[PDB]
């Protein structure tokens, strides 16, 4: 992917708003097994066999 | 096609000594209107169900 060039004023006094936590997806996993598997090789598939 | 074979069942149904068998026979007419409204858009709802096996779509 080719590098994003920032004008020089987002350099030395730019901010941004952001929550850098990552949320553990297991408990949804963990308990439904079988709907998160078939939910998620469903659209993957569909992707594949669209190639 | 053949009476017999797919009239089969009933054919035997109708000449038995078991009569806990029954036949019964159901004709409908001007349903039309009742397939107005709400069952065509089950149909068209029932077609759609199966766009979420195919990735590409509008």
């Amino acid at each position: 992917y080719r590098p994003r060039r920032f004008k020089e004023i987002e350099h030395t006094h730019g901010y941004v708003y952001r929550e850098l936590n990552q949320g553990s997806l297991l408990p949804l996993v963990d308990a439904n097994l079988k709907e998160s598997s078939s939910y998620y090789f469903k659209k993957l598939m569909s992707s594949i066999s669209n190639v | 096609a053949l009476p017999h074979d797919v009239m089969a069942p009933q054919l035997a149904v109708t000449s038995s000594d078991d009569v806990s068998k029954i036949c019964v026979a159901k004709d409908f007419g001007q349903f039309d209107t009742s397939q107005w409204g709400q069952i065509s858009k089950a149909h068209a709802d029932g077609v759609r169900s199966m766009k979420a096996h195919y990735s590409m779509g509008h």
